[PDB]
Formats: structure tokens, sequence, C-alpha cells
């Protein structure tokens, strides 16, 4: 058990595997409500499933950190919480819908 | 009977007899030039208009080559750029290092075309030529050492002014433009040779040394000396009129102004 | 010149008491240094 | 410096270091103000042949940005780049 | 070989292009165009309504962890109807990459504030409002920074003259520093430096 | 790649605890700082005796602008206005007319030392080495107007400082 | 807003030094625009010059010659030493130390002498330019830099002796201005401000710009995110800058100091005086300047006070269309209010010192 | 068209009324705090003139934006962010009167 | 350096304040800074070099320390060739 | 009917009393290049410039003396002027009319186009 994460404001999580499993499961549950053809759903499900499989497979925190390549595992759980929040807001925003409006005729022309 | 030609792969329809340079203008590409003035006749002596046509071994002068159907004009091919660099080097081999003191400095086609289509260094390791200056009048200050024998002045004097007093004397690198005798070039449109000259070989004597192009503020106006109504650009610096330059209006004055207006 | 002193004090000038019709016994200024000696004084050159 | 031995000993003991070895003031160790004339080398482009500017024209080789997607007309998830590798503690002095 | 010319890194180009397509697929509602510059910089073009959604997406790890707002600024191009081009620069420390998000606005159309997502855009949006005329809706405190307390015009706007319209001096009559119309002793000399010949044929706009 | 400042754990042995208690009670670290200050007291001061002693400068120093002449005495500047163009603060105002001899010379050359930023441009731009920032730096004035130099003032400065300026250019002309 | 000596609310008003730099840049050519960046951060002029040079080079698709790059990294580290000296010493002065100010400012005078020898200006030089460096190092300078660096370690050690372990100095800074790593990231902090909190990010390693990939140095990382940890980081960064300076002194390459392209870097004086092409290019470069291909870029460097960025957009002309300067002090001063909560006036002074804020950068 | 704060001209007028109220009641406090030598009536008359300057506006968004600017200026005046110089800048005391009849303009200078 | 009727020292540019001009007040208790050395006189004093080649080159002396090298044509016997920068005069012998 | 005049902060005199000229700049007749004639330009009316008593430098009181703007099309410039409430004059673009060039004509057997030299 590491004394400190090394980054101020981030505390060592006593039960990292369980926290990660719970967060990834909640992320998958939220993604389920997103329509099936939404690219966000597909990509997030892919990543979340890969992360969850790695978490379940590896019982050692250091080996799991090496495999995930997400930094220290506390950073991983913070990232998972961020993903959960993003998904929850994505459900409201519905970005998978078509473009709201085409830009004006020459709104992105440079040089003028 | 518009025919189809391609400039860098872009189809452009041009009337028969159109020069390659004109098709490049049609697609927007401005072929570098030193001897071609649309008002004047074609001469083909600058050689800066050498461009490569696809599947053609020899580059051609855009100003003097009528287009052929199906030709693809490669305006930025390696052959075209190399020809431009070589022509620019030959032009600058003997040209004097007069840019700081040349009145043309800052508005010189030679300078800009060297910066854009020429090499950035000189391989000329020999002495440069020098030419005795000719006196052609009280208006045109002449430094012939800077001349590039573009022949614009000669053709202009012959065709527009109608005074056949300017010509080329000698052959080879010793060829010199100017009256063989001490005659003075007198005409209403005499001052326009100053404008037509790409280099500062022919410059305005009253305007000499007074100001540099970037300083001047340009105001578009109309002349009042005659009832022709020639469009002019009044060049003013620090609230003082420095010179009067012609402004193009195809209906009224093509690109010329009278000596009195100028 | 005293090369033993550390750099910045190895060279110094004692201004004249009278220059260009001005009594400079007490009032001295850096501009009093002539240009030839200026470069030696300011270490621009090592040759006096 | 010109300090007496007694003052050198006192200052060194007060510092805990040998100040005489490293003196902040500069002495004859400084480079001479007058230097032999220099001869700066030429660059790669100073050649008399095979030096056409077209080959070495950097500016003209720039191009307008390539448009990956334009609104006006499974796949593996991707990242902007491979994840950063964790830094390694310095061998010379891991802890200051 | 070719010492003068800058070396090109195609791997980063491909990675940025692929990630740009990723972002385009994930949020087609807001993205209008994504482009990768040949100096390996990725720009995503977004409808003004998408500033908060797309930025929030970029911050949170959908394989993207841009958690630092490099800088926020605007570019005023008068020709376009939406004369202001709001520019966001983001940096992802996890992936050691940076991408740019760009949106447009008018003088009269507000754009949602990004203080919620990043919290570093407070002063940046305040500066945009003070210099450019862009108003950010829902900003915690929108007021002027870098301009005088009574400044009226919006500088950096390509319409504001460099010297401005007012000048300050001390007046002994009123014992106060007083503004006055600008009256330069030496008018700033406008130099017309652009050459009449085209420099870069690659960027030649169509003749139209 | 990275080093940890701090991140050190004090020893809990009785000797180390006694040492730290001694430091707190007996003010050891304060005494060390005091000793450092004492040593600096006994070290030689670095002050130079200005104005009698002057600070070192290199030949490339950028100071008061000075118009130079040819050895013949003719003024070098040839009214190219290149300096006015590069001037990043527009402190150079140049007016020229053909002089009686017919040469291209400057009727007006004003350098507003109140707007100039002493960038070193012009000195590196002038094709004839005319304007060359001189070694002089102590040219403060009691009025603003004295700092608005004129062509006469610039030429007088060049005549005054030419002996040093030529030597400095000779020293540095190979590096340029 | 102070209740007793406690700051309830800290509201920074800036613009007292706003000089419209970005507006003025639009009216100047790039070479004319270079001197502003020296002024932007008066303590770290050459670093800003290098950032602008990288921006213009990247837009130009031109690569500086290797010797120019090594000179740039050497003087960048010299500039970092100067800036850190000023930051640490003035922070100490503001909290009352006062003596290290003079001690280290003597070394600052010597580094200014190095600046003067290369460029002729003690500060705000135009040495680092797009396309490389203006002039090669005068003969004998590198060994003088060696003489300075071999003794600078004793000076910085003496500064540590005065401050690092002092009870008063620790009490003034041990826990003031604490910033959470996530809060630091969100508020846009950069440089020590991030590294003090413990996040490991240095643009010199993560995204090396010139030759920092070829040098070895250790990024100092803090553990408690306080003023004292930032002080420790700044001091260590100075030590690592000395190490980088040694490396750069040993392996300086021979050759050109500016790009061998006369359409971007001006030709040599002899060449412009003897060859027509060189004179033409000199004339156009010092009158019109070099046209930059149209485009936009944000180029960032690890400036001594943090991340310094220039958002430069070009319209294809010889004058930039828009130039936005990212000053690392801007975000730090923005977060000053968050840092100051629950602290006293003197702690506010200390926090202002720890965020190395130069208001030329902040106001632009 | 997206409304800034008001969907109609009437709502913008209501906001203008509020802003006017606030300025009106603030004026005496401004006179007292800044030690201005003007009377309260004089300041309020200047306020009225400034408000009538923008009266010709016939677009709700422009009115809303002007109201925002007015609110910012009022916040500056309520605090001591603006100095006495800034407050008196409304009263163009130093500037000499500029005559508006044609004959005076013709005499004075070339200005149209 | 001639003296104007007002007593002012006329400049090499020819600048002198007229008696009507009020700007002469600026020198009331101060001095008008005039450079005594006049370029035109000094350039006139220089002897005309005689060179036996039709075209000659003037660098202004000092090589890189002078002015850009230009080539002057000396064919005309009537008038001596004059350097654009240096102003020195050359002519062919006889 | 967009009006930003109140929001710009420009003083009323320059809003009302200034005539702005919308045009494509004519080619500098000294040069044959045409690249500087491809974008519309907005320029304000010229005003008084006088000599400074001290140095003779040209002094101005017109803030917009040096203000020039580039617009891709005439309509964009017109819209900008209208939104800013500046009286505008539009000069139609002048294009070189197509010319018929024949190098053969220089050696006409019977026509007058024959060139003496
Ligand atoms: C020392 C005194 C300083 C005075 C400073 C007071 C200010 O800041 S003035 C800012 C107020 N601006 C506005 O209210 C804009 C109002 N815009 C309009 O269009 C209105 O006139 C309406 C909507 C036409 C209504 O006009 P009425 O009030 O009915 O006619
Ligand atoms: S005419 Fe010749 S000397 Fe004059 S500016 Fe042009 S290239 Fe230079
Ligand atoms: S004098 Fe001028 S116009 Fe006549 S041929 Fe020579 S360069 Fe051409
Ligand atoms: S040093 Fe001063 S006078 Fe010379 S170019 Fe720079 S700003 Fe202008
Ligand atoms: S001008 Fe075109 S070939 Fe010479």
């Amino acid at each position: 058990l590491k004394k400190t994460t090394g980054l101020v404001g981030l505390a060592v999580c006593e039960t990292p595997h369980e926290r990660l499993k719970i967060l990834y499961t909640k992320i998958l549950d939220v993604l389920g409500q997103i329509p099936k053809n939404a690219a966000y759903r597909k990509y997030t499900e892919q990543i979340t499933n890969e992360k969850l499989g790695m978490v379940k497979a590896e019982p050692d925190v250091k080996k799991l950190e090496e495999q995930l390549q997400g930094g220290q595992i506390e950073e991983v759980i913070l990232q998972a919480e961020n993903e959960l929040s993003l998904a929850r807001k994505m459900l409201r925003w519905k970005p998978w819908e078509p473009l709201v409006e085409e830009p004006p005729a020459n709104q992105w022309k440079w040089p003028i | 009977n518009l025919i189809e030609v391609f400039v860098d792969g872009q189809s452009v329809m041009v009337e028969p007899g159109t020069t390659v340079l004109q098709a490049c203008e049609k697609v927007g590409m401005q072929i570098p030039r030193f001897c071609y003035h649309e008002r004047l006749s074609v001469a083909g002596n600058c050689r800066m208009c050498l461009v490569e046509i696809e599947k053609a071994p020899k580059v051609v002068a855009a100003c003097a080559m009528p287009v052929m159907k199906g030709w693809n004009i490669l305006t930025n091919s390696e052959k075209s750029k190399k020809a431009r660099e070589g022509v620019m080097e030959f032009l600058l081999a003997n040209h004097p290092l007069d840019c700081p003191i040349c009145d043309q400095g800052g508005e010189c086609d030679l300078q800009d075309q060297s910066m854009m289509f020429g090499s950035d260094r000189s391989r000329f390791l020999e002495g440069k030529r020098a030419v005795e200056d000719k006196n052609i009048g009280p208006l045109v200050k002449t430094i012939m050492t800077r001349c590039i024998q573009c022949t614009r002045c000669i053709r202009f004097a012959s065709e527009i002014a109608g005074v056949d007093d300017l010509g080329t004397t000698g052959r080879g690198n010793d060829m010199q433009v100017g009256t063989y005798i001490e005659k003075m070039f007198m005409s209403e449109l005499s001052g326009n040779i100053i404008d037509i000259c790409p280099v500062g070989a022919l410059t305005s004597k009253p305007y000499a040394f007074t100001a540099r192009p970037w300083e001047t503020r340009k105001t578009e106006s109309i002349d009042v000396m005659d009832a022709v109504g020639s469009n002019i650009v009044v060049s003013t610096r620090t609230g003082e009129v420095m010179r009067i330059l012609p402004r193009m209006h195809e209906d009224i004055n093509e690109e010329w102004i009278s000596d009195k207006t100028r | 010149e005293d090369n033993k002193q550390f750099f910045g004090r190895h060279r110094w000038v004692i201004y004249t008491t009278e220059m260009n019709g001005r009594d400079t016994f007490w009032d001295v200024d850096g501009s009093m240094v002539p240009p030839e000696w200026h470069r030696w004084l300011h270490c621009m050159t090592d040759d006096p | 410096a010109s300090a007496t031995r007694v003052i050198q000993l006192l200052r060194n003991w007060a510092s805990g270091r040998d100040l005489q070895a490293k003196l902040q003031l500069r002495y004859q160790e400084i480079s001479k103000r007058t230097q032999p004339p220099p001869k700066l080398p030429v660059g790669p482009s100073h050649k008399l042949s095979n030096n056409y500017y077209c080959t070495r024209d950097g500016r003209r080789e720039a191009m307008p940005p390539s448009i990956v997607m334009s609104s006006q007309k499974e796949k593996k998830a991707v990242t902007p780049a491979p994840p950063i590798k964790r830094w390694e503690l310095s061998k010379d002095q891991p802890y200051l | 070989t070719r010492p003068t010319i800058r070396p090109r890194n195609d791997v980063v180009h491909k990675q940025l292009s692929a990630f740009g397509q990723y972002v385009a697929e994930i949020l087609p509602k807001y993205v209008q165009q994504v482009q990768v510059s040949c100096f390996n910089e990725l720009e995503i073009f977004i409808h003004p309504d998408g500033v908060i959604p797309v930025l929030t997406f970029l911050r949170d790890h959908t394989n993207a962890q841009f958690k630092s707002l490099a800088d926020l600024t605007a570019v005023d191009v008068p020709t376009r109807q939406n004369r202001f081009e709001i520019v966001y620069n983001l940096l992802s420390l996890r992936f050691n990459s940076r991408i740019r998000v760009k949106t447009y606005t008018d003088e009269l159309t507000p754009i949602e504030s990004s203080v919620t997502v990043y919290k570093a855009a407070n002063w940046y949006e305040r500066e945009i409002w003070d210099m450019f005329g862009v108003f950010f809706a829902n900003h915690p405190d929108l007021r002027r920074i870098l301009t005088d307390y009574g400044f009226e015009g919006h500088p950096f706007r390509k319409d504001f003259p460099l010297s401005g319209y007012v000048e300050l001096r001390y007046d002994d009559e009123v014992k106060r520093v007083v503004a006055e119309p600008v009256e330069l002793a030496q008018e700033f000399r406008k130099f017309d430096l652009n050459s009449p010949w085209e420099a870069f044929p690659a960027y030649r706009q169509p003749p139209e | 790649t990275y080093k940890f400042v701090n991140m050190r754990e004090p020893s809990m042995d009785m000797k180390s605890v006694t040492d730290r208690a001694a430091q707190t009670l007996l003010w050891t670290e304060l005494v060390r700082g005091l000793g450092m200050t004492l040593s600096y007291l006994f070290r030689e001061p670095a002050t130079i005796n200005y104005p009698f002693e002057k600070g070192p400068l290199s030949p490339r120093f950028r100071g008061e602008h000075a118009l130079r002449r040819y050895p013949s005495g003719e003024e070098r500047c040839i009214a190219c206005k290149l300096c006015e163009a590069v001037c990043p603060a527009q402190a150079i105002t140049i007016e020229a007319e053909p002089r009686a001899d017919g040469s291209r010379r400057t009727t007006r050359y004003d350098i507003d030392m109140t707007k100039c930023i002493y960038c070193g441009f012009c000195q590196e731009a002038c094709p004839v080495d005319a304007i060359v920032e001189g070694p002089n730096f102590e040219f403060s004035t009691e009025t603003h107007e004295e700092l608005l130099y004129n062509k006469e003032k610039l030429l007088n400065n060049g005549d005054k400082w030419e002996a040093e300026i030529a030597a400095n250019i000779q020293a540095d002309y190979l590096y340029r | 807003e102070l209740s007793g000596e406690m700051v309830r609310k800290c509201d920074p008003h800036i613009g007292l030094l706003h000089r419209g730099t970005e507006k003025l840049i639009e009216y100047k050519t790039y070479l004319q625009a270079l001197p502003y960046f020296d002024r932007l951060d008066y303590v770290s002029m050459m670093c800003n010059e290098q950032a602008y040079s990288l921006a213009v080079e990247k837009l130009l698709n031109i690569q500086p010659p290797p010797r120019a790059q090594w000179i740039r990294v050497l003087f960048g580290e010299i500039t970092r030493l100067l800036n850190h000296i000023m930051a640490v010493t003035t922070h100490a002065l503001d909290i009352g130390a006062m003596t290290p100010f003079f001690w280290m400012f003597e070394e600052r005078e010597k580094m200014f002498e190095f600046y003067e020898r290369v460029s002729g200006a003690r500060m705000h030089a135009a040495y680092i330019r797009p396309g490389g460096v203006h002039q090669d190092l005068p003969l004998g300078l590198l060994d003088d830099i060696y003489e300075f660096s071999k003794n600078f370690s004793f000076r910085i050690d003496e500064l540590e002796e005065m401050l690092t372990n002092n009870r008063i100095w620790r009490n003034r800074t041990v826990d003031i201005g604490v910033v959470t790593a996530e809060d630091a990231l969100n508020y846009g902090f950069s440089g020590v401000m991030l590294r003090g909190s413990g996040i490991q990010w240095d643009l010199r390693k993560t995204q090396p710009y010139d030759v920092y990939d070829q040098v070895e140095f250790d990024v100092p990382i803090g553990s408690r995110g306080d003023c004292y940890d930032r002080y420790l980081c700044r001091v260590e960064e100075m030590r690592q800058s000395l190490r980088i300076i040694s490396q750069c002194l040993n392996k300086m390459p021979p050759g050109e100091i500016k790009v061998d392209d006369a359409k971007v870097s001006p030709p040599k004086r002899a060449e412009m005086k003897t060859s027509m092409e060189s004179l033409i290019h000199h004339f156009k470069l010092y009158t019109e300047g070099y046209q930059v291909p149209p485009g936009a870029t944000y180029t960032a460097i690890e400036a001594p006070k943090g991340e310094f960025g220039v958002y430069l957009v070009s319209d294809g002309s010889s004058r930039p269309y828009r130039c936005k300067i990212k000053a690392p002090g801007f975000a730090h001063l923005a977060g000053l209010d968050k840092m100051s909560k629950g602290h006293m006036l003197a702690d506010v002074v200390a926090i202002i010192g720890t965020q190395d804020i130069v208001f030329g950068e902040v106001d632009r | 068209v997206k409304p800034i704060f008001s969907r109609d001209m009437n709502e913008a007028k209501r906001r203008v009324r509020e802003l006017y109220r606030a300025w009106y009641r603030e004026v005496p406090n401004t006179v007292h705090l800044f030690q201005l030598d003007i009377s309260v009536k004089q300041g309020r008359d200047k306020v009225r003139e400034m408000f009538m300057k923008n009266a010709h506006v016939t677009d709700p968004r422009v009115v809303d934006l002007l109201v925002i600017k007015g609110k910012m200026e009022l916040e500056e005046t309520i605090n001591v962010w603006k100095q006495r110089t800034h407050i008196m800048r409304f009263f163009h005391e130093t500037e000499a009167p500029r005559p508006t009849d044609f004959l005076s303009k013709f005499y004075v200078g070339h200005d149209p | 350096v001639r003296t104007s009727p007002t007593g002012e020292k006329v400049t090499h540019t020819g600048q002198a304040y007229d008696d009507g001009d009020y700007r002469r007040v600026r020198f009331s208790d101060r001095q008008k800074e005039v450079n005594e050395n006049f370029a035109i006189d000094l350039i006139a004093e220089q002897p005309v070099s005689e060179v036996g080649s039709r075209v000659i080159s003037c660098d202004g002396g000092g090589g890189a320390l002078g002015h850009p090298r230009v080539y002057i044509n000396l064919d005309k016997e009537t008038k001596t060739g004059t350097c654009g920068y240096c102003g020195l005069q050359f002519r062919q012998p006889h | 009917k967009l009006d930003i005049t109140t929001l710009t902060g420009v003083p009323e005199e320059h809003i009302k009393t200034r005539k702005v000229r919308i045009f494509v700049p004519a080619r500098n007749n000294m040069q044959s290049g045409v690249n500087n004639t491809k974008k519309w330009k907005m320029e304000f009316d010229t005003r008084e410039r006088w000599e400074n008593p001290l140095m003779g430098w040209s002094s101005t009181a017109d803030p917009l003396s040096n203000l020039v703007l580039t617009f891709s099309t005439k309509e964009d410039a017109v819209a900008f002027a209208e939104k800013n409430g500046w009286s505008f004059d539009v000069e139609e673009r002048k294009v070189p009319k197509p010319k018929s060039k024949s190098y053969g004509a220089n050696f006409s057997w019977n026509k007058r186009t024959r060139v003496s030299t």
C-alpha cells in the first residue's frame, strides 16, 4: 500500500479493484441507455470493457497500473468517474444527432 | 470557337491565338515577365516567361507561344522553376548593386521576381559591365547601367508614342539601348517610359531621390490638365504630393498619362 | 591600471580639474572621457 | 583576493566552505578583451552547383491543411497519441 | 539532406488525423470540419452551440484527456459575417498532445461561457470581451481587464485605430488627468509593404 | 527524468531526535545563516567606483546613434530609407533631395531618441554603415526636446565618436 | 477585502501595464515584431524571443541550423537562471530576506554581461530571431561562461544556506498557497505551479522544441504544492539549468548561426555588398520582410515562469494578422484569489511572490 | 437570432428602466464618495442624456448589450474602481466647445 | 559654412530661419547646432583618380567596411565618372 | 438594419462626418504584378495634416487616417460599412479587358503592325 499518490489532493484508495469495477459497471449501465448506433456508445463500451477485463484479470495493483497505462490507479478511478459524468451529460446532449447547422458560406476560409 | 487547354490540370476555354500567358491569367496564374507589356507588342527577349508544357521537351515563352488544344501548362514544374532561376541569374549577373540608391528600389519588378522566382545567392565571380549614361531629356533621368534590354521603351516609343528615336545599338553583351546620337526624346507620352521600365534605368528626374514606394500613400483621383479625364493616382507622403502615377481605365486612358499630367 | 585588482576595478581614471573652461575639481562626469580612452576604460579593448 | 590569511581562515570557517577556491569576483581568469580576428564558416547552401533554390525552398513546400472531415459534402477507439510513459526517478540524485 | 527545410513527422500526422475522425464521429451534432495542419496541429471546427459539449467531451476521457486550457482568444476577420473566430487551445498531459477547437460568433450573438468546464477561461473570456466585442453568457463576472476603467471602444477589433480616439494628460486648471481627442505629433506612417507578385502558389485562391 | 524535492523522512532514532531538538532549542540553523552573512561581510565588495571606474562593455554595444562619414569626409548615408522601413518604433524620419553636386543625400535625418528602442536595427540594415549606435551611453538630457536628435546632432555625434566607432566596427565587422 | 489581517477576498486589477502589444504587432513585420517579445517578460527576454522564433519558423517550414539551436538552448538556460534568481531573490526580499537579492544580482550582472557580449544589449536583446540567431558568439565568450558556471553553484548553495532551512523562512512558506493538482490543472497553471503540486509535466521533456531532446536534466517535482516546495523546485531547476549549460558548452557544434536561405535570414554583409542577389534579398528583407505562408499555430515552450505560447496567424503577408501571447502569469494571477483564501496579508505577499508574476506578461 | 437577455423590445425596455433606476439612486452616493464638485441634479441630467443617446436603437439585442455595458459601468462607479478622473470624463470640461454651424466650421478648419 | 543675414549659421542643407520666422526664439539663450564640416566641399576637394581601364570598380575603401561595389564606365572624356555611393571621381588618362 | 454604432464606441463625428471608400486598389503602374489587386479595400477620407512646429513632422488629428480594411467581396465591405453606420462610396472593380496578342503580327506583309526594330 503506497504511502501517497504523489499528487496533492489525490488520496490512496484502499480498495482500488472494487471501486474500478463499480465505476466501470456504472459507466456500462449509463452507456446502455445511449442508442446503439451512437459512436460514443460503441467507443466508450470498447474502452470500458477492455479496462474492466484488465482489472478483473490482474490482482496486483502495480501490474494493473502497468497494463492500463493510465498512471497511478487512483488517477484511473478519477478518470472513470469523469467518464461516468461525461456519459451522464451526453445522454442529455445527444451529440449523435446530425449537425445542428452548416456554417455560413465562407466562415472557415483562410486566407480571406 | 473556344478551344480547351489545361493549366496545371485545370480546364480553361480560350479563343484560338491566345498566348499561354493569357491562359495562365485566365486561371489566375501570373507568369513572371520582364519584356511583355500587354499594351505593347510581343518581343520574347526577357526569357523569364519560359514555362513547361506537359509532354513537351523544350520550354516555351508564354508571352509568345499561342496555345494548342490539349496542352497542359505546368506553371510550377521543376523545369519551369529552374528556367526562371537561370534567367534571373543571367539578368542579375551584370546588373549593378544600385538597389539602395536606385529610385526604383521598393517597387522593382526585378527585385520582386528575384525574391519570388530566383535563387538567393550569386555564382557570378567576374567583373560586371558598365554602360555610359545617355541624356534623353530633362524629364527622364537615365542610368543605362541598370538596363536589362527588355526593349519596352523602344517598342513603346515606336508604337504608342510614334517617335522612332530609341533603339538598340551594338551586338552581344555590349548592346545598348538609346539614341545613337545626342537626340532628346520629346513627346507627350515620353514620361510613360519611366513607368514602363521594369528597372530603374529610366526614372523620373523631378521625383528622383525624393521618396520610397512604401512610404507613399496612394490616392486615386482624376487629372484636370486636359478634358480627357485620365485617371491618376496621387502619391502623397507626410501630407505632401510626391508624384502623379497613371491609373488604368481601359475606356479613357489605358495605362498612360500626358507629360503635363505627370 | 592595476591588473591585480579584480575585473571592473583594474582600470580607473582621475578626471582633470579643468576641462573646456569648466572647473572640474569637484564636479566630474563620465562624458569627460575622450572617445579614444573611452574604449580602454570600458574594457572594449585591451590596448590603450 | 587580497585578503590576509587570517581573514581568509575566518571567512572560510564562517562559510563552512573554502571561499578562496571559488571567488565571485573575477580576476585574470577572464578572457582577453581583444581577440584574434574571426573567420565564420559558410553554410550548407554555399555551393556553386546542384544548389537550385527549388530543391531547398522550405516555404514553398508548405501546403494548406488537409481536411480530415467536412460537414459540407467495428472501428477501434483511438487516442490523440500513445499514452505518455511514466517518468523514471533520476539516478544521479533521486531525492534532494 | 535538405538541412534548411523543417523535418516532417508523418506518424503524428496520421495519429492526429485518426483522432480528429474519432472526435468527428463521436459528436457529429456540433463538429463542422476537422483539419490537420502539415506542422502536425489538429483543429476541430464547431458550431457555436457546441462549445460546452465538445469541450466537456475533450476534458473527460473518451480516449481524450485535455484537462488544461492552453489559451483562449479570438481573431477578428471583418469580411466574414461572424467576424469573430473564437479559438480554444487545449493540452492533454496524459497523451502529451494538443488540439485546437474553433468557433464563430457575431457582435450581437452571445457564446456560452466555458468557466464551468475549465475554470481557467474566466480571465480569458473577460479579456475577449474587453478587447473584442464578444459577450460570454453565464460568465461568473464579465468585466474589463487590460483596458482603462472608462474605456469605451473595443480594441483589437480591426476597426479600432492603433492610437485610439482619446488621449490622457494632466490639466492644471482642474487638477486632474483629463481625456482629450487624440492628436499625434507625428502621424503613424502607414507602409504598403505587400509585393505585387504572388509568393506562394500553393495557396492561390481560385480566380472565381 | 524527474527528481523529488522534499519527500524525505526524518530518522526517529534518539540521536537524530536529540539533534533536531538541539536545532530547535539552540537555534543552530539561524547561527549558520548568521555565519554566512559574516563571511560575506569579510569578503571584498563588488562595487566599482563610478564614474572613475566604468563597467565592462563589448564592441557590439548599442548606444547613442551616430552618422558616420567616409575617410574622404563625405557623409556615408545615401538616402536609402531602408533604416526608416526596418525601424520598429518609427523613430527615424528621413527626407532627401538631389544635392547641388547631384549625389543622393538626406536633407533631413531625425532620430527621436524618445521613441527609439535601441533595437540595433538600421545599424545592421544600413547598406553603407551610416547610422551606427555609438559606444556612448551617458547622454541624459534635462529636457525632452534635447533627445529629439537632428541630422546635425547625429553628424556631430559621429564626428565626436568616430575614433571609437571605427575601432569597434573593425573589431566586430567580421562577425557581421 | 480584509476582515482583520485575513484576506476575505483578493481581487486582482491588471492593465496598469497594458501597452497594446498584440495590436501593435499587427502593424509590424515579423522581424519588427520580434523586439516586443523581449519586452513582454523583462526577466526572461531570450526565452520569449525563442518562442516567437519557433512560431515563425514552424509557420515558415524552415529549420534553424544546429549551432543556432544549441546557442538558443544555452542562452535559454542562462535566461532561466536569471529569471529564477530574480523570482527567488525578490520573493525573499518581499518577505524580508534582502541580502540574497544583492548576492545573486551580482551574478545577474555577469549574465547581463554575457548578453551584452552576444548582442550589445544587457537585456531585451534581439539575439534569437526566426531562422536562427543574429550573430555568432564573439570569440572567448564560451570559456567565460564556463568560468561563471563553475562558481555559480557555490552562490546558489549560499542562497540555500540563507533560506532553505531557516525556521522563519519555512514558517512564512511551508504551507501557504497550497494548490490541489486537479485545481492547478483546471485553473490553467503551468510550470512550477503544476510541478509544485506534484504533477510531472515539463515541456522541455514532454514536447522538446530545439535541442532539449539531446540534453540530460532532471525535472524537479514537489510533494506538498506550497510556496516552500515551489522555492525548492525553483532552486533545483536552477541547478539543473547549470547542468544543461555545462552540457551545451561541451557540445556546441561548428557552423552557421542562421538559416542558409536569404529569403528568410538576411545575407552576410560582405555578400550583400558584393553580390546582386544578396543585396536584393537584403533590401526586401529589411524593407518588406519575409512573407510567411498563411496558417495558424500555437507554439509553447517551458519559459522560466511557465508555459509561454504564441498563437500566430498569418495571412500570407509580411505582417502577422493576429498574434496572441499566452503568458503563464495570467492564469497564476487569476488563481491567486483561490490560493489566498484563509491566509493573512503577509501570506498574500508570499503567494504573489511564489507565482513569479511579471506584469508585462500579464498585461501585454 | 438568439436573444441575449430579452426576446422582445418591451423586456429590454424593462431592463433599461431598472438600470436607469439604479444609476439614478447611485448618483448622490457617487457625488459624496468621489468628492465631485458637480451637483446631484447635474449628474442625473448627464445620466439622462447618456440614456437618451442610445434611445434611437430599435433592436432588442443591441439594447440588452448596452444594458450590460451600463451595468458594468455602474458596478465600477459603485466600487472605487473608477477614479475621479474616470467619473468626470463624462463631463468634457477641458475640451473646448466645437461649433456646429456651417460658417463657424468653414472659418475654423477644413474639416467637413 | 556661411552666415545668414539674421546672423544664423546656414546648414549644409541650406536651412536658416528667416527674420520673419518666430522659430528663431528657440536659440535665444541657446545655440543652433551646425556641423561645420560640409560634405560637398570635402568631396570636391578629393583628387580625381586617373585609371587606364574603361570600367573601374569602387568599393569605397576597406572592402566590407565601405559601400556595395559598383562598376563605373569612363568612356566619356568630357565628364568624370562619379561613384554613386562614395562620390569619388575617376577618368581615363588624356 | 443591423446597427453596431452605439456599441463600437467610435465618437459621433467620425461616425457621421466620414466618407469611407470601398474599392479594389489599382495596380501600382510601376510594377506589372497584379497580386495586390485581388481584394477589396475600405479606406477612410483624408483629413488635414500639418507640420509640427518643433521638428516639421506631419501631425494629424484624424484617428482613422491609417485605418484600412481588406474584404473578399464588395458585398462584405458594404455590409460592414452599413453595420458601422459609415457613409460609403463603392468603386466598381476595374479588370484588364482581354487583348489579342500575335507575335506574327510584328512581321505583317501589308498591315501597319510591322515593327521597324
Ligand atoms: S532597378 Fe536595379 S538597382 Fe534599382 S531597385 Fe531594381 S534591381 Fe535594384
Ligand atoms: S531602358 Fe528600361 S525600358 Fe528600355 S530596354 Fe532598358 S530596361 Fe527596358
Ligand atoms: S535602434 Fe532605435 S532608431 Fe535604430 S532602428 Fe531600432 S528603434 Fe529605430
Ligand atoms: S518577356 Fe516573355 S519571353 Fe521575354
